[PDB]
């Protein structure tokens, strides 16, 4: 509660180029919510609200990350749910700031991994019919995306 | 081809010399390390100046010239 | 036949077999135990890799890498990395690559790893990308719980151990110490704390039942299905008044709580109890088309044998309670006369009670994978020849030992319970000698 005082001031002031509207639950610290808006299609035509939840261990037992606005990708769960290896278990590094993790997660969105997926049917896709892909996520962040920000 | 010359650091600490060309990509250079050590290009990650050099891009977009320096990290487990 | 040594014991004799191991390799001490926890802790095997080539692949696989050596090239407040506080440089420590963090932080990290899911031997420097192992010492030194360091004692010697054909931990959940003997035998050990488990397979001592049986029980058992029904002991009713009895001792000879019904019967089978011993009665045996059928018939005779292993299981912690007033009829009675030749007579005896009872719960797994033999029906009446024993002695150390005069106890009890333990002596001497002429298998 001492350490978030600080990595949510250091938002506000320098800034997030792929983040915005940075608005949290005020006195309880431990949810978050925000916008985050990918750079790069088939995603770049909405945005999608993401929720923090740090535990009460932070920083030393890492966050958890679920996806409010439905979004089309192999490695994100329908609930919203997002396998994410830089917030794992052991895994989990204290001293990763927040801004850091949500930048990792930025990559995940903008050039998925089919790999190790959490839809393995939308994994095949991608690697076999690309174009069908980026035609249903076109179509998927249309009709549930949230609209992006003005600047 | 005698138009870059790169030092990477190993995992033991052993720094061995690769050659290269300032448009060479990034994949080109993981998959050397291969042939040269035996280290898959997914268990490798390349740190230079201090941010992670991710495979997609080129030599020139990073500021690599001459004679640099390069470090190899063991990339995240068990995603 | 029998040595228990420490954890540290154990850490001592292996951070030896590295140093000795290192000075031919000159790698920091953590990766070399890496190493060889690799190599499963065969010292000859990481030298013909050390003395060939592909290191390089060696530290990639096993996800380790050396860091640089710090021998090339103070009350201030610099602030925290991890909390973010102002501390003066007094209580910074940071590993190899130069990561100071505040003595603070690194013990909530430190034990958060070893506390939650165990981290084995390979806990890194908490700085982001850094990847640097964590020394032995620097673990030590930053922990002050010693449940604690105790457990990160054991994680990092835990390889050590299992890899060693003449080694073994104990079962006890925060003892860590580990017995070592000339050759595995799968012969009982004393663990130093009361635990005397078999040192082949790990599990309690299993006289009468192989080991490999016994863990194809148990893993039945926790697999499908009986993971559920094992919680049944719980409350019955009377066979008779039909009132709701609940059991509260290990002895299973039941006698109903009412005045109008003065019922005595058994716990198991639900019959009276007088017959039992008898020549036509048995509880303790089974003796008894499509396809449907005949899996189901093959499912009852599982609980009869399940129900019987899950009965003493429950049994036989309600009779370790007569530990503790084994020493309420230990004191008066040595105050009394003669004191401390007839007290510990009297220990021995219970001794022998929770033995025959550990042995009778593996009787009821050794017989369920009997076919039956001509000497199935003998080993069934050294079984019941036993059972019968033990609920004699149990019921005796239960409600008949207080109303009794202590000119009567020394010869009560010691007629009991070295009968019960002879029953226990055929029983075994049967199943051993029946072992070396393969009478009785499936
Ligand atoms: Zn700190
Ligand atoms: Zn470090
Ligand atoms: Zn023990
Ligand atoms: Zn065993
Ligand atoms: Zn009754
Ligand atoms: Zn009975």
């Amino acid at each position: 509660s001492r350490r978030l005082m600080k990595e949510l001031e250091e938002i506000r002031k320098s800034g997030m180029k792929n983040f915005r509207n940075i608005q949290v639950d005020e006195a309880n610290l431990l949810t978050w919510q925000g916008l985050i808006v990918p750079d790069n299609p088939p995603y770049d035509k909405g945005a999608f609200r993401i929720e923090i939840n740090f535990p009460a261990e932070y920083p030393f037992k890492p966050p958890k990350i679920t996806f409010k606005t439905k979004i089309y990708h192999p490695n994100i769960d329908e609930k919203g749910q997002v396998k994410l290896p830089v917030i794992s278990a052991e895994n989990w590094k204290p001293a990763t700031k927040t801004d850091q993790v949500i930048q990792s997660l930025i990559a995940l969105v903008n050039d998925p991994q089919p790999e190790h997926p959490l839809r393995a049917d939308l994994a095949e896709e991608y690697s076999k019919d690309r174009k069908k892909f980026c035609k249903n996520a076109e179509e998927f962040t249309k009709k549930y995306g949230e609209k992006r920000p003005v600047d | 081809g005698s138009h870059m010359q790169i030092f990477v650091r190993t995992l033991t600490g052993r720094t061995i010399t690769l050659e290269v060309e300032s448009s060479d990509t990034i994949d080109n250079v993981r998959a050397r390390i291969q042939d040269r050590e035996g280290i898959p290009p997914d268990q490798q990650r390349l740190i230079f100046a201090g941010r992670q050099l991710e495979d997609g891009r080129t030599l020139a977009d990073y500021n690599i010239q001459r004679e640099s320096t390069l470090h190899l990290v063991l990339r995240l487990r068990g995603g | 036949r029998y040595e228990v040594l420490t954890a540290e014991q154990i850490l001592q004799h292996m951070v030896e077999c590295i140093r000795e191991v290192n000075e031919v390799i000159q790698n920091p001490a953590t990766i070399t135990r890496i190493l060889l926890s690799h190599f499963n802790w065969d010292k000859e095997k990481l030298m013909e890799r050390y003395f060939d080539g592909n290191l390089e692949k060696l530290f990639a696989e096993c996800h380790v890498i050396n860091p640089s050596k710090k021998s090339r090239t103070s009350a201030q407040d610099m602030p925290c990395q991890i909390c973010y506080l102002n501390y003066p440089n007094s209580y910074f420590t940071g590993l190899e690559c130069g990561h100071k963090f505040c003595m603070q932080c690194w013990s909530e990290y430190l034990t958060t790893k070893i506390m939650e899911e165990g981290m084995g031997q390979t806990i890194s420097c908490p700085a982001h990308g850094c990847d640097i192992l964590v020394d032995d010492n620097t673990v030590m030194r930053l922990i002050t719980d010693s449940k604690v360091k105790l457990k990160y004692q054991h994680l990092i010697t835990n390889s050590f151990v299992e890899c060693n054909r003449l080694l073994k931990w104990c079962p006890a959940p925060d003892c860590h110490h580990v017995v070592k003997v000339q050759y595995p035998d799968a012969k009982p050990v004393r663990c130093k704390c009361g635990r005397q488990f078999c040192f082949n397979c790990g599990e309690n001592w299993h006289d009468p039942v192989k080991c490999k049986w016994l863990k194809k029980w148990i893993k039945k058992c926790d697999d499908d299905s009986e993971t559920s029904n094992w919680i049944a002991a719980n409350t019955k009713e009377c066979p008779k008044c039909h009132v709701t009895i609940e059991k509260d001792g290990g002895c299973n000879h039941m006698v109903c709580r009412n005045q109008n019904c003065k019922a005595e019967f058994c716990w198991v089978c639900l019959g009276p109890w007088e017959p039992h011993g008898s020549a036509w009665y048995n509880c303790n045996r089974y003796n008894e088309r499509d396809a449907q059928e005949r899996s189901r018939a093959a499912l009852q005779r599982y609980l009869f044998y399940c129900n019987r292993y899950m009965n003493h299981m429950q049994s036989l912690r309600f009779e370790h309670k007569l530990y503790a007033q084994v020493k309420q009829k230990m004191e008066e009675m040595q105050q009394h006369n003669m004191s401390w030749i007839e007290v510990q007579f009297l220990k021995k005896a219970v001794d022998v009670l929770c033995q025959c009872r550990a042995t009778l719960m593996y009787t009821y797994v050794f017989a369920f994978y009997l076919k039956k033999n001509n000497q199935s029906i003998i080993f069934e009446n050294n079984q019941a020849d036993l059972e019968n024993a033990t609920e004699v002695l149990s019921g005796y150390l239960e409600r008949d030992i207080s109303q009794d005069s202590l000119q009567d106890i020394k010869q009560k009890v010691q007629d009991k319970y070295r009968y019960c333990e002879s029953r226990r002596r055929v029983l075994l001497q049967h199943v051993h000698e029946g072992y070396e002429k393969d009478l009785w298998e499936y």
